[PDB]
């Protein structure tokens, strides 16, 4: 066992931009999706509850300001259906946008944490990116790694 | 806008107070003044300006190949459009008025500042060659890889060699 | 006694900017103030007359061109009240303003 | 006799620009002029035929892409009258134009070669330059120089 001090949990949402060269904030719209393999029901208490969603826009220079917060209500029969997110690019960004981070809160919670990270479909101003959330990563959780540490398997 | 030049500045320039964007636009334009009654123009002037710009959209333009490349008869490429913003952010050191310990006293705050043109010069109806030379010099000096440093114009200056007037303090 | 060639009197107004990085000119307005400790009456033969006012806009790079010239008529009973000036910043300038000079 | 490999013939036309900072392409219109001393009739078979024309826009940085290509038909009676070219500057260029290169084909040919080089009347947007072609130079031709070479006549 090798405890690492820089291996942390899901990063909590930050209300300030990380750098002045980061892109501008945008808008977010959320609703119940139409998939059939969502994993919201794997929690002990089930998937029923209220969740919060927010996104930030990113480039190679830093992180932008959080977008608007949207509340989604999930019923006990909708746990198998994911959440479809509609992300809109900033109108007049001063720096380019490259990828997005999705922030979700705990079940019936208040604080948000990062749960996803994917690239934009297009970087044009006002562009629209559609993503379906299947609750792959639960908020406020940790991650560990195991494997064979040898030159024949991994190296820099 | 007779001419338009879109230039990309590096990180050192992007960190300056006057340059708070990754792209600088240089343009030359013609202006006219007309009587309110009809289109009777009174004067014509040329203006050379440089602005920090932001992206606001895209457009379709023809493709112009370069010597090591060949293009189709009707190939086209997409390029972004630009517009002058109003305020741009900048991070400065600050203090937390409601600090609780020695670990959250010093912070970085974000403040928005007014955007001003880098260059703004006006030339009369004649001397279009002078305006063109000024525009080309500004573009080349931007392409040199540093800030815009030279603004001297001989026409708008005080007479040299006038000792009875130049002896007054200016420091 | 040490006479200095670079020690001069009040600087006369110039009509040309000292450098191209100076801010753009603005506008000026003047009127009779509401003070009660002006020293306009310490001149020979009173202080009532006509005065001309103009301002310039300065920064670390140079001095701008003079603004509009306004005329103020001071009566004999108004020598104790100062002259109030209303300086307005330029709308669009490439370099910002830092301080003002008043020419009388 | 001193042969030189860089004493080339008329340069053939290239279909692509030579630099990023080259001017934008413009337009060209051609028709029969009103001159009376054109030299199209000095060829062996006469001057009657169909000729192709094109122009390119130049500055200190490089050369632009060719403009549109037009066809001019010259009869046996119009040989002494030159061809009038109307060159229009681009309206949305980045760097201004300085001079024009004229490209012509052979008698009923298919390729174009450089046959003229002159400056513009004005470099302003939408400027119009008129030039009359009197067939001073024939396409696909050479040029040789003879003279006294000594320090008292020519030097660098």
């Amino acid at each position: 066992f090798t405890p690492n001090l820089f291996l942390n949990k899901t990063t909590p949402l930050n209300m300030n931009a990380s750098s002045q060269k980061a892109p501008a904030p945008g808008t977010l719209a959320a609703e119940i999706g139409t998939a059939n393999d969502a994993e919201f029901g794997k929690q002990t208490g089930g998937g029923a509850g209220v969740y919060k969603y927010a996104v930030t826009f990113n480039n190679s220079h830093g992180e932008s300001v959080p977008s608007n917060i949207v509340d989604v209500t999930i019923a006990n029969e909708d746990v198998a259906k994911g959440v479809k997110l509609t992300i809109t690019n900033p109108v007049s960004t001063a720096f380019p946008v490259e990828y997005i981070k999705v922030y979700r809160s705990e079940k019936d919670g208040q604080r948000l944490y990062e749960v996803a990270k994917f690239a934009v479909t297009t970087d044009n101003s006002g562009g629209v990116t559609e993503h379906t959330d299947k609750c792959e990563i639960l908020a406020n959780t940790y991650t560990a790694f195991m494997g064979e540490m040898s030159e024949e398997v991994i190296a820099f | 806008m007779l001419f338009k030049y879109i230039h990309d500045v590096n990180a050192k320039v992007e960190e300056g107070r006057r340059y708070l964007s990754d792209v600088v636009r240089v343009a030359l334009d013609k202006e006219e003044t007309t009587d309110p009654d009809t289109q009777e123009v009174t004067s014509t002037s040329y203006r050379v300006t440089a602005y920090p710009v932001v992206q606001v959209g895209e457009e379709e333009v023809p493709y112009i190949p370069v010597h090591p490349k060949t293009a189709e008869p009707g190939q086209k490429v997409t390029v972004p459009t630009y517009d002058v913003p109003e305020k741009l952010p900048v991070l400065v050191r600050g203090r937390n008025p409601e600090a609780t310990g020695d670990y959250d006293d010093h912070i970085w705050v974000t403040e928005e500042v007014e955007v001003r043109p880098l260059v703004d010069e006006v030339f009369k109806e004649d001397e279009f060659e002078k305006a063109r030379l000024y525009y080309e010099n500004v573009a080349a000096q931007l392409a040199e890889g540093d800030d815009i440093r030279h603004y001297y114009r001989k026409d708008l200056d005080r007479e040299a060699g006038h000792y009875s007037v130049s002896r007054y303090p200016s420091f």
